[PDB]
């Protein structure tokens, strides 16, 4: 934000958008009766035009507590959003629990029967491994390190192909 | 000699040379000298002598500096 | 031990910055 | 969850290497 | 490893491996470093000799063992 | 042709960051996989250690091979010849002590381990990609 | 402490640890320190030099802080990472990556007047797939004439060349005209503004792209990470990175004295104070002093 | 029954819950501003969490919350940068009095999204009848701080403000765009400069306006000035710097209109000097100079290392378009002075660099005795963006900061400086200009 800001009670919302939460501001040419009323509570003061004006004086500049880093956070949140995607088709595994009784074990070919065997323990090795989130917070930290090092260009830490070739055009395509 | 330059020289740029290039030559020897140019040269000067050369040139000093600098950071 | 601050918790945590400056009190005094 | 510190610098300006799709939704449904 | 070339040698040269066809006492020996103790081999590897608390009691581990054809 | 001293005797890059790299004659590395980093460049043609500067040859190089290892055994500190006809198993003895050190490097503490330098002069590149990928499958 | 020239280059910067490092230098000259006299020193290859290193140290901490938009939908999440790293450039004392790459240019090929030589040691700033595309206009031209191409402008064997890489740069997509009559400019301040506002259409559209490859690829090393390793074993996995965390914690404990090493093992014990804060009131997440 | 902390429990279990929707944190965040709650962090935390994952979101709600989150002056820029993503899609579906919000909060926040400033620059030139001078001055705020030089609409802001008179706190919105766009036209400046003698409302306008007319170096006003002698309580220790900055810029000398601005920033300073950044502290520096109302002395002896600190930081980090301007004016000087050689005015332009008495480094400094004169070259960055070109008000207040440190500071601006041919013009350019100003040369 900037040092000046020229908003409050100009303009402003009158009232609320929800029902969670009952705004009625009641604005005369000096001053606005504002009633609030969230839940059971309720409060309603009086905003001088001049006081809105000295919120934005001191600002809040708000700030994220990470565990590690707001990038490895980030790439965290995405490998976890990345195994959602993959417990979800585990989620739509037949329930293999249901041909366990020896009425099954004894129709079958002894080698599907194995072959059965093999694939409900196979399930719960996956399903024991994308339910290890514990682990994504290791495997975050093997994506930073090579990310990290090309943001330390030499050029600018934003800078990309197209950029630095559409002023490759520009220093071509100039006199010398 | 044969003296290498970036632009051809001032008359200042030739006294303060030959006493950079009388410092080369190991005795009471008298240089002649002869200019060139080439601007591949980023200023300095490439002192030619048909058996040795010495390159105080900055366009090598600049490759002097960057070998140096990319040698040490792989030391720490 | 608990409460730590604000801008105590706002620093990224295993970024370099000190393997930059320690190559950077290795290198400057060294090349000049 | 700690990294490999590293202190070096990226010369080129090259495109970032997007790999390839990795066969674990086509095997996990097979 | 040197703790079984040693006792592949103690074998032959203890005469622990006549009474065996010579055509296969390559696959004779091949019984004799696994069909002894695995622990008998840690001992000689730590002492570096044959003691004499072992080498009695390795060529008496040295007859509880099948040999082919024998 | 214009041909300019480099003021240095031959030298090579010597250190740890040798180890695992497949290297040319003077130490430049043909495996493709970058520079040699840390290692230290230092004279092939040196004096070598005198009188004073020995001590007595006592403690062994296990080669794996039992007709050596019984017959002919060999010191740390022993240069022995392997001589003998063309494909006569010439290097698969001198294989055999390299990939034996591998698997004597992992029960010993780390004062005692043997770090072997194969030089491979005049062969076949094939024949040294052989090598490099056995003692790449073998660990070694 | 620092070293004086670091806090000149953390005055502008915005992370926590270099303004702390900030506040506690402008406490010391409120009780009457002396500011210590900067050198006017250090000449230019030194200078280039240790600006790389303290632009560095506010770039490094800073790309920690920017969170990546991974698997979100739309430009804007692509244009605040874009944006968030603009101005990390900005306080870290680099221009706009316009004038930073050209600048890169212009260093580089300081030598050279032919225009195979200008193509050959730009040839880590621009794309293979357009260095080649200009290799092959080149050495059609000079195909032509056969003589080689000069970077001189006023040669007219260039002028076809030139108009000829002006083809190329839209076979791209490029806007060869528009990016041209920015960096030249105009002289009336209104038929200027027409073609600022279609560079930087342009240019917002040419840094999004690269915002949004640089996600893509960190999208796709994601999911190749993570398909390797949920076709493992649960018990390989927690001995993998058990045997990760130790060997690198052990890096940093034989580290003897050194401030990274000591920075490391303090936010080790930073984490875990992260993970004792959450366990102690996991609805309210980590304790802050307020 | 009038419960205000028992109101903010009850918002922070609405913000805390699983699916919140774009009207429920619309309206939190309106209920946080109109309570004025900058004391609680946490709960403005918990909202801005919210309005990032809240993904529908109408015209109303969205400029209910972009008003929320201005005038509370609270920031993060990850959630309001990506708050320009519903913005560019509703975009055609805004209101001409709801476009004005969202591009004032998105460009008073520093948003740099250029497709969303040039089509609401376009909406606000294809309909500029339809809207009202406050919506226009609105979205000239944000077009100016979202990083767009966007000329076309200043003109057509220009031509609005000269046909209807404006309000007070519409007006010093309007200095306030321009001054960052570095404009100072004379025709649309005293159009907005009426509007401050009716009587304005809040001090921060009447300090926005001060900081905008010294940056564009216009003059004081006597009724902005003498309404922020009365009114200069109400403004944070940061805006008062940025009052008195701009005054003293301006050339008002009211020593009691400065008394009245140095009452906020003293005790401030005193109680946490860390408080400012080095920039307002440089900016105090200027103040307490050209006006010469003094501080207190544990405190003006520290902003003055601060305007050693801050002006090498801004010449560590300089444009290296400056770099090349300096040692083309200090080349210059040494041909003025008399070196028609290359190793002449290579050794001359290393001892031009002398040390500034505070810390600084000075980079054309020419010490004769005791007459001492300072060469300083204004590149582009530092002159105004019309066609006349004269530097801003920043060069004076340099200028006159070293002036009360025994130099006589010639100024040396590029678009005058890089028209001439040749290097001989160039130098009797510099020659002129150092004559101009100490003679003894
Ligand atoms: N101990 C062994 N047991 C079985 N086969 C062996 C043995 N040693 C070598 N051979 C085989 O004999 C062949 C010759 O071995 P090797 O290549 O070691 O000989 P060499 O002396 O290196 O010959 P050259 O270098 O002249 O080619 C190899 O193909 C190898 O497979
Ligand atoms: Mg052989």
């Amino acid at each position: 934000l900037t040092t000046f800001t020229f908003s409050g009670l100009q303009d402003a919302p009158v009232a609320a958008l929800s029902g969670s939460i009952k705004l009625n501001v009641a604005a005369k040419a000096g001053k606005a009766e504002v009633t609030v009323a969230a839940g059971a509570a309720k409060a309603a003061t009086q905003v001088s035009a001049a006081a809105l004006r000295k919120l934005s004086g001191s600002k809040i500049s708000l700030a994220e507590v990470a565990r590690i880093s707001v990038l490895h956070s980030s790439i965290q949140n995405y490998l976890l959003s990345l195994s959602n995607e993959r417990y979800q088709l585990l989620s739509q595994w037949p329930d293999f629990t249901t041909m366990y009784g020896k009425d099954f074990y004894y129709r079958a070919h002894p080698e599907d029967l194995k072959k059965f065997y093999d694939a409900a323990d196979e399930y719960y090795k996956l399903y024991e491994t994308v339910t290890e989130f514990d682990s994504l917070s290791a495997l975050a930290s093997q994506v930073v390190p090579n990310y990290a090092a090309r943001r330390r260009s030499t050029v600018h830490p934003a800078i990309g192909s197209t950029v630095a070739d559409g002023a490759f055009t520009n220093f071509l395509l100039s006199k010398q | 000699c044969t003296v290498i330059t970036a632009e051809p020289l001032d008359k200042l740029e030739r006294v303060e040379l030959t006493k950079k290039a009388e410092k080369f030559v190991d005795a009471g020897f008298k240089l002649v000298m002869q200019e060139k140019i080439d601007k591949k040269l980023l200023g300095g000067f490439v002192i030619e002598f048909s058996d040795r050369r010495v390159d105080m040139s900055t366009a090598k000093k600049v490759e002097e500096f960057n070998n140096f600098v990319n040698k040490l950071v792989l030391s720490i | 031990a608990d409460a730590k601050a604000l801008d105590e918790l706002r620093k990224p945590k295993f970024s370099s910055k000190y393997l930059i400056q320690h190559v950077s009190q290795k290198l400057i005094p060294a090349v000049k | 969850y700690l990294a490999p510190l590293r202190s070096d610098f990226t010369e080129e300006i090259t495109a970032p290497k997007v790999a390839s799709a990795s066969n674990l939704v086509n095997e996990w449904n097979n | 490893p040197i703790e079984r070339q040693t006792v592949a040698v103690y074998a032959a040269t203890k005469g622990f491996l006549d009474k065996v066809r010579v055509q296969d006492i390559v696959a004779a020996e091949e019984a004799v470093i696994s069909q002894v103790n695995p622990a008998v081999f840690k001992i000689l590897k730590a002492n570096g000799k044959i003691t004499p608390a072992l080498d009695a009691h390795l060529k008496a581990e040295l007859r509880k063992v099948k040999l082919p054809g024998a | 042709d214009l041909v300019y001293r480099t003021g240095q005797i031959v030298n090579v890059p010597i250190g740890p960051g040798t180890l695992g790299r497949v290297t040319d004659g003077l130490g430049q590395p043909i495996d493709g996989k970058g520079p040699l980093t840390n290692v230290r460049s230092s004279l092939v043609e040196v004096k070598a250690p005198g009188i004073i500067a020995r001590q007595s040859v006592r403690e062994p190089l296990f080669t794996g091979v039992k007709a050596v290892d019984a017959l002919v055994p060999i010191g740390r500190g022993q240069r022995e010849l392997i001589i003998g006809d063309r494909q006569t198993g010439k290097t698969a003895v001198a294989i055999d002590a390299i990939i034996h050190q591998k698997n004597c490097n992992e029960q010993v503490p780390k004062a005692q381990r043997v770090y072997c330098v194969y030089v491979a002069v005049g062969q076949k590149r094939s024949t040294v990609a052989q090598l490099v990928k056995l003692f790449t499958q073998t660990g070694a | 402490a620092v070293s004086k020239k670091e806090v000149l280059y953390f005055l502008s910067s915005k992370d926590a640890e270099s303004s702390t490092a900030v506040k506690s230098y402008l406490k010391s000259l409120y009780a009457g320190a002396q500011v210590e006299a900067t050198e006017t020193d250090a000449s230019e290859l030194i200078a280039q030099l240790e600006k790389k290193y303290l632009s560095a140290q506010v770039v490094e901490p800073g790309v920690h802080n920017i969170a990546l938009p991974l698997g979100e939908s739309g430009s804007a999440p692509v244009k605040r990472y874009a944006a968030e790293l603009f101005n990390l450039g900005a306080q870290a004392g680099f221009e706009c990556p316009f004038i930073e790459v050209s600048k890169k240019f212009g260093q580089e090929t300081a030598t050279s007047e032919t225009v195979k030589d200008v193509l050959n040691k730009t040839k880590s700033y621009v794309s293979a797939d357009y260095n080649a595309a200009l290799n092959e206009v080149l050495s059609s031209v000079e195909a032509e004439i056969n003589g080689p191409v000069l970077f001189d402008g006023k040669t007219e064997g260039f002028k076809k060349f030139a108009a000829k890489a002006k083809a190329v740069a839209v076979s791209r997509g490029l806007p060869a005209d528009t990016i041209l009559a920015y960096c030249a400019g105009s002289a009336n301040e209104d038929a200027a503004d027409k073609v600022s506002k279609e560079f930087f259409t342009w240019f917002e559209s040419a840094y999004t792209a690269d915002a949004a490859a640089e996600v893509k690829a960190i999208e796709a090393e994601a999911a190749s990470i993570l398909d390797r390793h949920l076709a493992k074993p649960v018990a390989q996995i927690r001995k993998e990175q058990a045997s990760a965390y130790a060997s690198l914690l052990k890096r940093a404990e034989t580290a003897k004295g050194a401030k990274w090493a000591e920075k490391y093992l303090e936010d080790v014990k930073a984490v875990q104070w992260f993970d004792a804060s959450v366990a102690e009131a996991p609805a309210s997440g980590p304790k802050v002093a307020a | 029954e009038n419960d205000v902390p028992a109101i903010l429990k009850e918002i922070d279990s609405l913000v805390s819950r699983e699916a919140v929707s774009a009207k429920e944190v619309s309206d939190a965040a309106v209920a946080l501003t109109y309570l004025q709650v900058k004391a609680n962090r946490r709960l403005w935390g918990k909202v801005l969490e919210k309005a990032g994952a809240a993904q529908d979101y109408d015209a109303a709600s969205l400029t209910n919350l972009l008003w929320a989150i201005n005038t509370g002056g609270v920031e993060h820029f990850k959630t309001v940068a990506e708050l320009a993503g519903p913005a560019v899609s509703l975009l055609p579906s805004l209101s001409p009095v709801q476009l004005s919000i969202v591009v004032e909060a998105l460009g008073g926040a520093g948003v740099k999204n250029y497709e969303l400033y040039n089509k609401a620059s376009a909406v606000v030139v294809s309909k500029i009848g339809e809207f009202k001078p406050a919506e226009i001055a609105r979205v000239l705020y944000g077009v100016a701080f979202g990083g767009v030089n966007d000329v076309a609409l200043a003109k057509a802001a220009g031509k609005v403000f000269a046909s209807t008179e404006v309000d007070s706190r519409t007006a010093a919105q309007a200095l306030y765009a321009l001054a960052k766009l570095g404009r100072a036209d004379k025709a649309t400046v005293d159009a907005l400069l009426k509007s401050f003698k009716k009587g304005t409302e809040s001090a921060s306008d009447a300090a926005a306006a001060s900081f905008a007319l010294g940056s564009l170096s216009f003059k004081a006003e006597k009724a902005i000035v003498d309404a922020l002698k009365a009114s200069a309580g109400d403004l944070a220790p940061a805006q008062a710097v940025e009052a008195a900055y701009g005054l003293a810029l301006s050339g008002a000398t009211d020593a009691e209109a400065f008394k009245a601005l140095f009452g906020v920033v003293a005790p401030a300073i005193e109680k946490a000097p860390d408080a400012l950044e080095v920039s307002s502290l440089a900016q105090l520096h200027v103040a307490s100079t050209i006006s010469g109302a003094k501080l207190p002395a544990a405190v003006g002896s520290f902003v003055a290392k601060a305007f050693g600190l801050a002006a090498d930081a801004a010449r560590l980090k300089r444009s290296s378009a400056e770099s090349a301007l300096v040692a083309d004016v200090a080349a210059a000087t040494a041909v003025a002075f008399g070196a028609q050689y290359r190793p002449e005015v290579a050794s001359a332009v290393a001892s031009y660099v002398k040390t500034a008495p505070d810390g600084s480094v000075l980079d054309i400094a020419i010490t004769k005795g005791d007459a001492k004169v300072l060469v300083q070259a204004v590149p582009s960055s530092l002159l105004t963006s019309t066609t006349p070109a004269k530097p801003l008000g920043h060069v004076a207040a340099y200028s006159k900061v070293r002036e009360a440190q025994g130099y006589a500071v010639a100024v040396v601006p590029a678009n005058e400086f890089e028209a001439l041919p040749d290097q001989k013009a160039k130098a009797q350019y510099v020659l002129a200009a150092i004559k101009k100003v100490a003679p003894s040369f």
